[PDB]
RNA sequence: CCUCCGCAUAAGCCUGCGUCAGCAACUGACAAUUAACAGCCCAAUAUCUACAAUCAACCAACAAGUCAUUAUUACCCUCACUGUCAACCCAACACAGGCAUGCUCAUAAGGAAAGGUUAAAAAAAGUAAAAGGAACUCGGCAAAUCUUACCCC
RNA sequence: GCUACCUAAGAACAGCUAAGAGCACACCCGUCUAUGUAGCAAAAUAGUGGGAAGAUUUAUAGGUAGAGGCGACAAACCUA
RNA sequence: GCUAAACCUAGCCCCAAACCCCCACCUUACUACCAAACCUUAGCCAAACCAUUUACAUAAAGUAUAGGCGAUAGAAAUUGGGCGCAAUAGAUAUAGUACCGCAAGGGAAAGAUGAAAAAACCAAGCAUAAUAUAGCAAGGACUA
């Protein structure tokens, strides 16, 4: 869990246990070409590699073999009308290699106007022989 | 030369980039040869129940009726938790009813929290 | 939203709003008269009557209450004419958009007398509060299915009282439920 | 060659101007107090 | 400013109406027009 | 062009306002109320200049010695500097002497 | 915005005189 | 742009994501996109009762009189550009179709006496009444410029006009207003225009040839 | 499995998905702690699903199908955590009489202001903790002038706000 | 056609010429740098550590030197955290300047002195120059050739 | 964080003749000329030059603070 | 006819009243975790230099006193909301932000539609429209 004071461990103490997990997770699509057995996550900062292993083993029951995380610096180079730096937030990225010869591909997610489009059919464009005469009049 | 930027771990020289980390937690200790010992019991075990046959979905149907907020004060939890035990053992040592004066020998202590969350 | 944000016909989070109210404008704040939260009496669905200007004396129905500016948007009445869908070559279409009214410009309607009425918040034994007109002693009410998906609880299962109130924590109750055992007792640390 | 002057390093910046040094002496404590009374966003390096 | 001058356009136009036929910036700018209008008088 | 293009909104003044209509009442509360009060007790303002007129040096000396104990700190410091400047000005600079 | 009425009034009348001498009425 | 799809695809390529937001106020329209059933010129009494059950005092034997007075008065408001009257006299589907191109030009339309008794033709039907009226009149047009020089039709000479004017009514406060005007494909062409027109051919790119 | 990071694949690209209400708090006070534990993991997996679908919505430059149900899930997570912490607070008040789960003390920093010092866990006692005994919790007498300047600065901000409220009241009486 | 540069690491900077869209690297959205390299170390209490380095051998020194344990007790878990991008830093700048080290010492790497034209004066840099060869000038300064001798300090 | 001196623990110095030696790179400095003078530069450029195994040069951290420091005294240097 | 002009209200000032305000953070602040504080202010300046000296309710009273008895200093007993500002103004403040500085520190500028945007005229400077012998650029004039 995150934003929680962890109880201090002395030698021979009980197992440190988290019951209601504070931190979430999201698996993003890889923007670069990666091996077929690798799932890329966006860990929130206070979550280590061991915690991500036991997190995916416990909750989602995924046979996770390797985890390699890294920290992404969101850019502090964009500015207000006040000329004040806006920081896009930094985020930790997990790279997960799966066991048992499993293979993951990110699935292909995401595969009144009657009046408007029925006046876009009846637009009745001005014939060039009219020369700007309004075509409403029956004369 | 910046002052406004947060002093992150990406920023100093090698000795500064080594010591400061993110909001992660310590799992073990360093020994000679800089060899990291990972203590098994410091790792949080995600205690996860069985989600089989469990009939609570993440949303509630709109046909559920509206009620009032009654936060659990100490008098309510004493009342429904302890008060019929006192009334049944009074019509015929406070530790008999679920009271513990001290909790140093207790596993999950209430003050201070030695459990997590 | 910035201070002295100017409320308008668009909602305070839309896109054409951000064309109209970008984060760098500082405009003269509209002096609106302070109506109390209990003093407001025009609701989204009341049949009201316009007193002033165009469409005076007509009765319509409130469609939107923009309460931060004492605004009542009568549907189909007090309309001006704007185009929409105007591309580069096509001139758009004509639409009767609706101009908002201050609540001073609006009076309610008895559902049996059909007249402009002043309304007070009279108290009765049957109902603690409700609108009561003054020209007649008549109560105006307050104006105004579902199929579950695979991810909704039933109503009965959302209201099960499976809570036996006990002096055990969530942690002790789940450790007793899961059958997890622990013999290592916790060792006292120092807090300062 | 003149004007290059500022020759940066983070160790000399934190150990010259940082918070722990400003709280090492009471003069720098009064510096931090003038920063908070003026209202500045960064009280120290 | 408690009371600062409002009627100042008309003093400038008191002087500058006599300069309307001069050359240069004497017909336009008040600093030059005062000297040439005094001098013309 | 420092002049306005439209005429300003009109200035309505109610001459029979509560303040204007009853203005000046109980100014002669001494000379026909058996001298129980003085009209300098009828004025409201700063406590250092109820019933007193002085120039600026006198207003600041009197302000300091009457309410200067509970003044704010940089108001007390600015006021000490104003008394020191106005001392150096009234007593050393000037034409007539 | 300089408070007052009299310079705004006189300048309002000289704008009226320039509107006359620009577009003279029939 | 040219359509909604180009603005949406440039909203996806530019990255400008517009979430569809839900507002409780929708547009209270007072028109139709054209005609419910287009009358074709050379039994619908159920729709007449479908007008009389909302209106409760409605006489078709008095209606082509009023259809005349709604017609002519609306065209009189083109002589004066009285748009405030026109939105009471004409629908919103008709108002750009008769007032847009006449902007920045003075028309001097003038009615003179009709040739036939005007008469109802068909009637069809949240609830939108619709009455098509046959008129055969004598009108005079004179459409001028910004510069006040004649470009369509003499002011004196009357012309005889066939008119299939479609009316629509909102069925609590609306009245009968000109909705559309059916022009039939068998009709003769209008007046010729005073000036000549050049019509350009295909503007050729250098690699292209004219065929 | 990894398919629980996604919803029912019939919902892919529908641009509108029906969902129920959020778990309000009184509906959760009727439940057991085991039931709030399992429901915590239900809402946890649902929140992760909706967050992957948000980030893929930002990736494909497309809008959300229904962004309101992520707000429903965050509201149900916060409601469940609040109900659990209510039971923690009530049981703590019964057993120990404490109102804060973490011990601390009202202290006074170098800067003279009074700050709630939340205690950290330590192994050794505080008198031989080398890093703790450098952290000084006393204000020396050069601070009291700055405390007085802070007091006067906050009093100026307060007087400005109160007077400005009175000016708005006067302008409201002038207009209506 | 240039290259006395380049490629890395250190320090610095903090996403700053990646994708999509909007004289002739800016904005919005999205994405990425993945530890084996490098930081982040060490259980006490006593007890040991006279003989440089320079190919360390002859030698040859003086300025006299950069490198190590033992006794007993305690000890059994293990691979976490952080850095990793760029055309970059300090000089107000897309500045002929300043910038440590390891490699290549002409490059396998990196770049373009000319927007186009004409061929004035004056100016800058250069190449050549008859005869003479310091006559110039404060002074052989500059340039070209390289040299003799004597004073002062 | 420049610069004056110092502390700690580091580093670089090709080739040729044969030591605070000589020729000579890198590197340090800046004699003399010319360009530049709101410049490329709030002191540079091009060439010529002095030194280049030593009282050398240099990276990193630390120390000395203004009634002062520091100084192979130029009354220098101590953020143009 | 371009640049532009204008604008009224954000706010502020002076009074009165009333005594105010989850997590991480003194190690390299924003980092889960190991053997000590008090010590006269001085000086500018006035004395036409300077050197002792030089101010920091009413009334007695500028009195007694003190003082290179000179500049000057100086008691006590006793007595008892706005004839404010309105965007170069008013706070520096839209903000102690941007930016500058190694740091202490310094320190900005600005906005104006309408009920609803789900609807002209006038500063300088130019342009329309270059110039004609001669001279502080005018004045007397003149048919010009
Ligand atoms: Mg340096
Ligand atoms: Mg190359
Ligand atoms: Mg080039
Ligand atoms: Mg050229
Ligand atoms: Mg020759
Ligand atoms: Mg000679
Ligand atoms: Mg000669
Ligand atoms: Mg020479
Ligand atoms: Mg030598
Ligand atoms: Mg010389
Ligand atoms: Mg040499
Ligand atoms: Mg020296
Ligand atoms: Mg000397
Ligand atoms: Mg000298
Ligand atoms: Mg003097
Ligand atoms: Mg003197
Ligand atoms: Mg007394
Ligand atoms: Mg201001
Ligand atoms: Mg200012
Ligand atoms: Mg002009
Ligand atoms: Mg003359």
């Amino acid at each position: 869990a995150r934003n929680v004071v962890y109880p201090l461990y002395r030698l021979g103490g009980p197992q440190l246990r988290v019951f209601r997990t504070n931190f979430f997770i999201q698996l993003v699509r890889p923007g670069v070409a990666q091996p077929e057995d690798t799932v890329q996550f966006r860990i929130p900062m206070e979550m280590t590699r061991v915690d991500l292993r036991n997190y995916l083993e416990g909750i989602y029951n995924v046979p996770v073999a390797a985890v390699r995380t890294r920290v992404q610096h969101g850019s502090n180079k964009r500015r207000d009308h006040r000329n004040v730096r806006i920081k896009k937030p930094d985020y930790k990225v997990a790279y997960v290699q799966l066991a048992h010869g499993q293979t993951f591909t990110f699935p292909d997610l995401f595969p009144l106007y009657s009046m408007l489009e029925e006046e876009r059919q009846q637009r009745q464009s001005s014939d060039p022989r009219r020369g700007g005469v309004p075509s409403w009049f029956g004369l | 030369a910046d002052r406004m930027s947060k002093w992150t771990s990406k920023r100093g020289p090698r000795s500064f980039r080594g010591r400061k980390g993110r909001g992660a937690k310590g799992i073990g200790f360093l020994t000679s040869g800089w060899r990291f010992v990972q203590i098994k019991e410091m790792v949080p075990e995600f205690v996860v129940p069985d989600l089989t046959g469990f009939k609570l979905k993440p949303y509630v149907s709109y046909l559920a009726p509206e009620s009032e907020e009654t936060p659990l004060t100490a008098a309510q939890l004493f009342s429904e938790a302890v008060a019929p035990a006192i009334e049944k053992d009074f019509k015929d040592n406070l530790e008999k009813y679920g009271f513990e004066p001290t909790q140093e020998g207790k596993l999950f202590q209430l003050y201070p929290r030695n459990f997590l969350r | 939203l910035p201070p002295h944000y100017r409320y308008g016909m668009s909602p305070p989070g839309s896109v054409a709003d951000k064309r109209k109210n970008p984060p760098w404008i500082r405009r003269r704040p509209v002096v609106v008269e302070p109506i109390s939260d209990e003093d407001w009496y025009l609701f989204c669905g009341d049949t009201v009557e316009i007193l002033e200007g165009k469409d005076a004396g007509k009765q319509g129905k409130v469609v939107q209450v923009i309460r931060q500016r004492n605004w009542v948007v009568v549907g189909g009445l007090n309309t001006h004419y704007r185009y929409i869908g105007k591309t580069m070559d096509y001139r758009g279409t004509m639409i009767p958009s609706e101009a908002p009214l201050l609540h001073r410009q609006v009076k309610l309607v008895d559902p049996m007398d059909r007249k402009p009425t002043e309304i007070e918040w009279r108290f009765t034994e049957a109902g603690e509060r409700v609108r009561v007109s003054t020209r007649s002693g008549r109560i105006i009410p307050k104006p105004e299915t579902w199929i579950d998906g695979p991810k909704d609880t039933s109503v009965e299962d959302a209201l099960e009282r499976t809570y036996v109130p006990c002096l055990k924590t969530l942690q002790e109750e789940v450790m007793e439920a899961m059958g997890i055992k622990e013999t290592r007792k916790y060792k006292k640390v120092y807090w300062y | 060659a003149r004007g290059n002057e500022y020759q940066p390093s983070n160790i000399k910046r934190k150990n010259k101007h940082g918070w722990v040094r400003r709280l090492s002496t009471p003069a720098g404590v009064q510096v931090i107090l003038r920063r908070m009374l003026k209202g500045r966003k960064s009280l120290s390096h | 400013l408690r009371n600062r001058v409002t009627d100042r356009y008309f003093r400038i136009q008191e002087v500058l109406k006599h300069a309307r036929h001069f050359r240069g910036r004497k017909n336009r700018c008040y600093r030059l027009a005062v000297r040439t209008v005094i001098r013309a008088f | 062009i420092g002049i306005r293009l439209t005429l300003p909104p009109p200035k309505v003044v109610d001459r029979w306002n509560e303040k204007r209509a009853m203005f000046g009442v109980y100014d002669n509360i001494g000379i026909l109320g058996n001298f129980e009060k003085h009209p300098k007790e009828l004025i409201r303002g700063p406590i250092w200049l109820r019933g007193w007129k002085g120039n600026e040096l006198q207003r600041c000396i009197r302000k300091r010695k009457m309410v200067g104990s509970r003044m704010f700190a940089d108001d007390l410091h600015n006021l000490n500097k104003r008394i020191r400047y106005l001392y150096k000005h009234f007593n050393r600079h000037g034409k007539f002497r | 915005v300089k408070k007052g009425f009299r310079a705004a009034f006189r300048f309002q009348k000289e704008l009226e005189r320039q509107r006359l001498l620009r577009c003279p009425p029939p | 742009f040219k359509t909604e799809k180009e603005f949406m695809q440039h909203a996806r390529k530019a990255g400008l994501v517009i979430p569809p937001e839900k507002s409780d106020r929708s547009i209270h329209l007072a028109c139709t996109a054209g005609i419910f059933d287009a009358y074709v010129p050379p039994a619908s009494q159920v729709s007449i009762r479908r007008i009389k059950d909302y209106d409760a005092n409605f006489k078709i034997k008095d209606f082509p009189e009023k259809a005349k007075d709604i017609f002519i008065e609306a065209h009189l408001c083109l002589n004066n550009s009285d748009h405030d009257r026109l939105h009471t006299l004409v629908t919103e589907h008709c108002f750009p179709d008769m007032t847009w191109d006449i902007k920045y030009k003075t028309v001097r339309w003038s009615f003179v006496e009709s040739l036939e008794p005007s008469h109802v033709v068909q009637v069809r039907c949240n609830v939108y009444g619709q009455i098509t009226v046959r008129m055969h009149t004598r009108q005079t047009l004179a459409i001028y410029d910004r510069f006040g020089r004649l470009m369509y039709g003499q002011e004196d000479v009357p012309k005889d006009v066939l008119e299939y004017v479609v009316f629509e009514k909102q069925l609590p406060y609306g009245s009968w207003r000109m909705h559309t005007k059916i022009v039939p494909p068998w009709a003769p062409p209008k007046q010729p225009i005073l000036k000549t027109v050049m019509i350009p051919g295909p503007q050729l790119k250098p690699e292209e040839e004219y065929e | 499995g990894l398919e629980e990071f996604f919803d029912d694949p019939k919902n892919w690209g529908q641009e509108k998905v029906k969902s129920g209400a959020a778990w309000t708090c009184q509906q959760l006070r009727n439940k057991s702690n085991e039931d709030l534990h399992k429901l915590w993991y239900v809402l946890l997996k649902e929140r992760n699903m909706l967050l992957t679908l948000e980030q893929e919505a930002k990736r494909q430059r497309l809008p959300m199908p229904s962004p309101e149900r992520l707000d429903k899930v965050v509201d149900s997570m916060d409601a469940l955590d609040k109900v659990v912490q209510e039971r923690e607070d009530a049981l703590r008040l019964l057993q120990t009489g404490q109102e804060r789960a973490r011990p601390g003390a009202w202290r006074r920093d170098i800067f003279g202001r009074i700050i709630w010092h939340k205690f950290k866990q330590w192994v050794i006692p505080w008198h031989l903790n080398k890093r703790y005994n450098r952290k000084r919790f006393f204000a020396l007498p050069y601070v009291d002038h700055f405390l007085r300047l802070e007091r006067e600065k906050r009093a100026r901000i307060k007087a400005r706000k109160e007077n400005l409220e009175r000016k708005k009241a006067k302008i409201l009486l002038k207009k209506f």
